[PDB]
């Protein structure tokens, strides 16, 4: 692909209709933990370990302290430059007309910390909740999210599991239900959401320029979309630290961290 | 489409 940021600053200064998808590298730039990187473990596993349908069947405390000590470790962390230059450019441009969405592989909010007001969370949050017998979601932020997981977590090796008895874990305050929390994340395996497919399709078949930033593309339907928008003939610019397997079927690739090269493309 |  081409790397001439004039030649994007082109296509940006007329279109109205900005899709914009972030992967982990966004995070990670805040120095989010992920857990997805070579070497990078919670005691002794990775996300592709821990979130799984299997690991919440075979011992949901344990998931239950992966995800507590996540939550925990996002007070200590802040949007960076990438976040707050998408931000800024959603409110500037909405005051022209023009429209930015954000549609993030990311669970850990910090685009809606940044400001962020048009975010779809493909893969859903930290801070909801699922509950496993009546499906209902819901917001929650509380440190910490039940009593038993006070003080848990600590991601060290050699740190004990908790063994928290499943009626101590978060349950379901729906009048009548009770049921076993699990957080509202999308797992290794399973299916996002439709409704939010079907947002998600609705903002690719109507946008005029997309946005790749910080992401693999190996974490499927996801590295899917930005290939379909240029179907259409729409612009795809990928913004991530090293080219991937879907780096040949965009427009351009700008090479850098994206804290770096996206304030200049969003200006 | 499911998570991969
Ligand atoms: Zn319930």
């Amino acid at each position: 692909p081409s790397s001439s940021m004039a030649d994007f600053r082109k296509f940006f200064a007329k279109a109205k209709h900005i899709v914009i998808i972030s992967g982990a590298g966004v995070s990670a730039e805040s120095g989010v933990p992920t857990f997805r990187g070579a070497g990078g473990y919670w005691r002794k596993w990775q996300a592709q370990d821990l979130a799984t349908p299997l690991a919440f069947a075979h011992n949901p405390s344990r998931v239950w302290e992966f995800y507590h000590y996540r939550r925990e470790v996002m007070g200590s962390k802040e949007p960076n430059a990438g976040h707050r230059a998408i931000a800024e450019c959603e409110t500037r441009l909405g005051k022209q007309g023009r429209r930015v969405v954000v549609i993030t592989q990311n669970i850990d909010e910090l685009h809606r910390k940044a400001g962020t007001k048009n975010l779809l969370e493909i893969h859903g949050s930290l801070f909801k909740t699922r509950c496993t017998s009546c499906g209902v979601v819901a917001e929650n932020y509380k440190s910490p999210i039940c009593p038993a997981l006070s003080g848990k977590g600590a991601p060290e090796p050699g740190t004990q599991d908790a063994s928290i008895p499943v009626e101590k874990l978060p349950r379901c305050e729906e009048a009548g239900c009770g049921g076993l929390l699990r957080p509202h994340v999308v797992w290794f395996g399973e299916n996002l959401d439709p409704a939010i497919l079907e947002e998600v399709d609705r903002e690719l078949a109507h946008c005029d320029l997309c946005l790749v930033v910080g992401t693999s593309s190996v974490v499927y339907p996801a590295a899917m979309f930005a290939p379909q928008v240029a179907a259409r003939g729409v612009p795809v610019a990928e913004f991530n630290t090293e080219t991937t397997p879907a780096t040949n079927r965009f427009r351009f690739h700008f090479q850098g961290p994206c804290g770096t090269t996206l304030p200049e493309a969003l200006a | 489409f499911s998570k991969q």
